[PDB]
């Protein structure tokens, strides 16, 4: 589990983040269901929703990285008409992927998303 | 057809306005620090047969389908590719969608056909439902399917051919089930009939008659709809689609990412598909293509090359601009190319 | 077509002038005069009375309406007070609705693209079968009954009859079912379509709610039962019953080659135009869309606006009046218009702008003038084809009034204790400070005042201030859509602020129990939307209370305000001489 | 049979007796049956076909293909004509176990 290169989950200083930086946020439809609780988060912690990542500092990356722990009041409809509650306490990207590896249903991209932007190597 | 492109009369130039380009009205990307790039700024007009060449490996492909044909894919149409390691990208008033076809080698299962999986045979089962013998019968668009238990007889085991079986007769469809015979045609013999006499058919309903017509405009008719993968040489899997994945909006300027006609069709096949590439830019529309071969993109009106030397001597753009300019500088061994023969 | 009986539930009690009301109403229309006006505000049941004629006509009855808002709160109504028989609703099938226009100023063309609803065609259906299949038939319908539609005649000829023990093929069962477009879906059980297991078959009509067995035995049908689709609990069990369409435009084959005679007819006629005007790319347009329309239909059947051809359907010429909802009602039948004052009105100016619209897609290559043909009913054509004309209207309207001589009859007396607004005159400016103190004084009970402007910009301005002052307020845009004023509604309802302003967002629906004061402001000036019926509109959305009160700011003094505040405050007199006797408490049932 | 009256058959054949599937009998859970049930009343006829077809293939696709013909009458002569719509599929093998001698592990007597 060496991977290619970290940071690639958001590896972007300049996009426009309401533009979906991160690929679970531009999904066909669960990409609502993730930029509530992260815009939700980026309210909450200070950084903004659209602005790129350097006319504000990469600190903006570095805590859309890390995140914060906690949990928030959220809830949306997707554009195929369903209603899913993810409910769950993610420590930035790199933990709220991981929380989708060992929480989502779909068995294929809850290892599709680990390889490409998840470096967690053999330690021992 | 490899003859016809030397004796051309069809390879040439073509030159076209290339001044459709817009000093505001263009994507541009920059500071792409990816392992196979160096972060350079790739100025990508808009309305136009801009082409993306240089060496393989040397970031092309990592910047222009890894990462921009990735997020104007997953928020521009709804896709869920990674962004990868860029910085920016541009024009996000002045875009509405991206349609991305690769060199996809996919067919090899009997299962899947130039029909099914185009979305198109599901509605072909609709109209022929529409029927009013269908109907009597009590027979839906799904219990006229051949990969449903429904619809496929157990003599076939769902392959058609086994010696053919001896109910059907060659025909893949039990009697039940062929007694439908609207127009004074069935499935099977609309499968049967070749595309290139069956243009005049469904030229009413809309939606197949785009199909076929889009079909007819490559120029590859010859194909059956219900043709199994194993017979379909690999390359062409996905030309037919290409072929509906390059008109979206009719604004049309409607991005549409190619990969290379040179693998599988030779540059006569490739001159007919450029000269559906250039009737509908004339239309509007906006092509980015990998390619290889050289007339093919001397045709086109903007040429951008990032990476003269393999592996690690590139990712950074080297030219840009109209395929004589780049053919001026003695850097870019593409205009090098497009420069020998004029 | 049998007489059947109009046996109404009525536990409403008569009270003083009401029966007197309903005689002079019977002794108007026994007389034959093709010109009936009746004036009936809102609140005086109006449906109550439209009832009673009903049952003393005994005759198939046709009742106009100018929304949906009123159409389907008056079926609802209609068939609460009619338990046996059946009472209809016919509206467009379309929640979202974008009429094919094409604005030339600004080179805007609309196209036809709408929302599908299922929840009122089978209404639509279940009115043609109930008016087709039993006399005694009311049917309440919006302005889509006076577009295309098919002819009476060739529908009631495909319903089909059944009986226990009788000689019925399952082959030809099915293919008149499917000609009626009933599609044999078997796995799934929907209106529309019917299943087959075994020797039975369940059957869903396109008007009712519960499926029907018929069970046969070889080539003949053993019994016909009900059931309930999901919980399957037995009601009843009938030996003889009939059979509908499920579509409007169902007829014979040789009415199918007729029609495309007329539609070649049609299509070569626009396309002779269009290449006389040069018009190539509309005309191609128009051609590719005609061509798969036409065609399609041709190979099955059903498509998308089969209306702008219903003409070649209905063996009709171009320019007279499409075959209507009334056609299907027979010549001995009543019809009455409801709101009328706004109705007719509406129905002009309708026609007015589908017809410019119509000329602006036809002439500029985008339907057939059969199209244009395919229309609302024009005034002269509609003269030419109506009865007895019965009118209903808060008001009596000027056509109205100058078609029946200025001879009416008025029942806007309230026997439930409803009077008319009282009327404060004030100059428009010097109002804002006694808005303030009037609705601080009377903001104790919690009630809603409504307000109105000219135009948006010094509305907006008021809007703002007053919400700057310390009120909370709320306003109506051009653009008004369903759901914000619908949560405007519920939150009236429960009761969380207290003045509302509105233009012209006022008139459709926005009934409320607690609206007492309102004010009008400048509306004095001349004005295509607000000449004198907007003012009596408020006057009695103001009436509708136990108490209203109209504040009524002008510069300058017309005729028609002043003798619509005339006729106002001597109604409400009659309306109180009147229950000063009747001084019995309101007793609903 | 609540939810087969749903559905709709009309027809029934449990506990050795035919019935309408409106008349459902006693049934107990110490009690066995061979479940038979019926779909139709249907009867030969000449160019029945299309009718005969409908009882049947449907019932295909409910009794996982089976579906008989039976007497159904009095004398009941012949066991319903031996008429129903020892063999076993098994695998194919010589070395494994599958199809081999099981006492002498497949090997030569
Ligand atoms: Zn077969």
């Amino acid at each position: 589990r060496k991977e290619v290169d970290p940071e690639l989950v958001v590896p972007d200083p300049d996009r426009t983040l309401a533009q979906g930086a991160v690929a679970p946020w531009s999904n066909g439809h669960t990409a609502e269901y993730f930029t509530r609780m992260m815009a939700g988060l980026g309210e909450a912690l200070g950084f903004d929703v659209d602005t790129p990542w350097r006319k504000l500092p990469a600190k903006a990356r570095k805590a859309i990285l890390e995140g914060a722990d906690e949990q928030v009041h959220v809830r949306y409809r997707n554009r195929y008409g369903r209603t899913r509650s993810y409910y769950a306490d993610f420590e930035g990207v790199l933990a709220f992927l991981q929380r989708k590896m060992s929480q989502t249903e779909s068995e294929q991209m809850k290892e599709r998303y680990e390889g490409f932007m998840r470096d967690v190597p053999c330690p021992v | 057809i490899t003859g016809a492109y030397l004796s051309g009369r069809e390879s040439i130039e073509i030159p076209a306005i290339r001044r459709s380009v817009d000093p505001r009205r263009q994507l541009t990307v920059v500071g792409a620090r990816e392992h196979n790039l160096r972060g350079i700024d790739v100025s990508f007009p808009l309305g136009v047969l801009t082409s993306v060449t240089g060496v393989s490996g040397s970031g092309k492909s990592t910047l222009v389908n890894d990462i921009l044909a990735a997020v104007l894919a997953n928020r521009l149409n709804g896709a869920r590719q990674v962004p990868g390691r860029h910085t920016r990208v541009t024009g996000l008033d002045y875009l509405d969608k991206l349609v991305r076809v690769d060199q996809s080698p996919i067919g090899r299962t009997p299962r899947s056909n130039p029909a099914t999986y185009t979305g198109v045979f599901d509605k072909i089962r609709t109209l022929f439902a529409a029927t009013t013998e269908a109907k009597v019968r009590g027979y839906q668009p799904g219990r006229f399917s051949f990969n449903v238990k429904g619809g496929r007889c157990e003599a076939c085991t769902g392959d058609g051919t086994i010696v053919p079986c001896e109910v059907c007769q060659g025909a893949r469809y039990n009697r039940e089930t062929l007694e439908v015979h609207y127009k004074g045609k069935t499935v099977s013999e609309v499968l049967d009939m070749s595309i290139e006499e069956a243009a005049e058919f469904f030229e009413p309903i809309a939606g197949v008659h785009r199909y076929l017509r889009t079909l007819v405009d490559v120029g590859l008719g010859y194909v059956r709809l219900g043709q199994p993968a194993p017979t379909l040489s690999g390359g062409e899997a996905q030309r037919v689609k290409l072929a509906s994945e390059l008109q979206k909006r009719s604004t049309g300027r409607t991005v549409y990412i190619l990969d290379e006609p040179t693998t599988g069709l030779h540059f006569d096949d490739i001159r007919k598909l450029l000269n559906v590439i250039n009737g509908l830019v004339d239309k509007g529309n906006t092509v980015i293509v990998i390619e290889h071969n050289l007339d093919v993109i001397k045709t086109s009106d903007w040429i951008i090359d990032l990476g003269p030397e393999g592996g690690a001597g590139g990712g950074t753009v080297v030219a840009q601009g109209t395929p004589e300019d780049v053919a001026a500088v003695p850097a870019s061994y593409t205009g090098k190319f497009l420069a020998e023969v004029v | 077509r049998a007489g059947g009986h109009f046996e109404v539930v009525s536990p409403h009690a008569p009270a003083g002038d009401q029966p007197a009301a309903i005689d002079e109403l019977e002794r108007r229309i026994n007389a034959g005069e093709r010109d009936v006006v009746l004036l009936g505000a809102t609140g005086t049941g109006k449906s109550a009375t439209t009832a009673w004629l009903i049952e003393r006509l005994q005759r198939p009855t046709l009742v106009m309406a100018p929304n949906k808002t009123l159409a389907a709160q008056l079926a609802n109504e209609l068939r609460e007070m009619l338990p046996h028989n059946a009472v209809e609703y016919f509206v467009s099938y379309y929640d979202y609705y974008q009429p094919e226009a094409y604005i030339a100023q600004t080179d805007t063309y609309i196209e036809k693209d709408s929302s599908i609803n299922d929840d009122v065609e089978r209404l639509r259906h279940s009115a043609t079968s109930a008016l087709l299949s039993r006399r005694d038939v009311v049917v309440v319908a919006s302005v889509s009954c006076i577009y295309g539609l098919g002819t009476p005649q060739s529908y009631l000829d495909r319903s089909v009859e059944l009986k226990v023990g009788e000689e019925v093929p399952r082959d030809g069962l099915l293919r008149l079912l499917v000609d009626v477009q009933y599609t044999r879906n078997d796995m799934s059980f929907t209106r529309g379509s019917f299943r087959v297991r075994g020797d039975t078959v369940e059957i869903i009509p396109s008007y009712e709610e519960l499926a029907v067995r018929i069970e046969f035995f070889g080539d003949e049908i053993e019994a016909l039962y009900y059931l309930h689709p999901l919980t399957g609990e037995v009601i009843r069990q009938v030996d003889s019953l009939r059979i509908f369409p499920a579509t409007h435009y169902v007829a014979g084959p040789e009415r199918m080659a007729h029609a495309v005679s007329a539609i070649e007819e049609e299509l070569a006629e626009r396309l002779a135009e269009l290449e006389s005007q040069g018009k190539l790319l509309e005309a191609q347009r128009l051609r590719m869309r005609t061509n798969y329309d036409i065609e399609m239909m041709r190979q099955v059947g059903f498509c998308s606006g089969i209306e702008n051809y219903s003409r070649h359907i209905d063996g009709r010429g171009p320019g007279t009046p499409p075959a209507t909802l009334l056609d299907y009602f027979p010549e001995d039948f009543l019809l009455v218009i409801d709101e009328s004052h706004v109705t007719v009105p509406q129905i002009g100016g309708m026609y007015e702008g589908d017809i410019s619209r119509k000329r602006n897609l036809v002439e500029y290559g985008f339907r057939l003038p059969s199209a244009c043909d395919n229309r609302p009913l024009t005034w002269e054509e509609f003269a030419d084809r109506i009865g007895q004309t019965v009118y209903l209207s808060a008001t009596p309207g000027p056509y109205e009034l100058s078609q029946t001589g200025g001879e009416f009859v008025e029942q806007v007396i309230r026997p439930t204790g409803l009077v008319d607004p009282k009327v404060v005159v004030k100059p428009t400016k010097g109002q804002i400070d006694d808005l303030i103190g009037e609705i601080r004084t009377r903001a104790d009970a919690d009630q809603r005042v409504l307000v109105t402007t000219l135009t948006k910009k010094m509305a907006e301005d008021l809007t703002d201030y007053l919400l700057e002052m310390g009120i909370r307020v709320r306003y109506l845009h051009s653009e008004v859509d369903t759901l914000r004023r619908v949560e405007l509604l519920r939150q009236l309802r429960l009761g969380d602020y207290d003045v509302l302003v509105g233009i012209n967002l006022l008139r459709e629906g926005l009934d409320l129990p607690e609206v007492s004061l309102v004010a009008i402001l400048d509306a004095d000036k001349e004005g295509f939307l607000r000449s004198s019926r907007s003012l009596i509109q408020t006057i009695g959305r103001a009436a509708r209370n136990v108490s209203g009160e109209v504040h009524m700011y002008a510069d300058k003094i017309t005729d028609s305000m002043r003798e619509a505040i005339d006729e106002t405050e001597r109604r409400r007199a009659k309306q109180i001489a009147y229950n000063e006797a009747n001084g019995i408490d309101p007793q609903p049932l | 049979f609540d939810k087969l009256n749903a559905q709709g058959y009309s027809r029934v054949r449990v506990d050795g007796v035919v019935h309408p599937l409106t008349d459902p009998p006693k049934l107990k859970k110490q009690e066995k049956h061979d479940i038979e049930v019926v779909v139709d009343r249907l009867t030969v006829k000449a160019a029945a076909k299309r009718r005969l077809t409908d009882s049947v293939e449907t019932a295909l696709n409910l009794a996982d293909g089976i579906v008989v013909l039976e007497f159904v009458d009095h004398e009941l002569g012949a066991p319903h004509r031996e008429q129903r719509f020892d063999l076993e599929p098994r695998s194919f093998s010589f070395n494994s176990p599958y199809g081999a001698c099981p006492e002498c592990s497949g090997l030569g007597i």
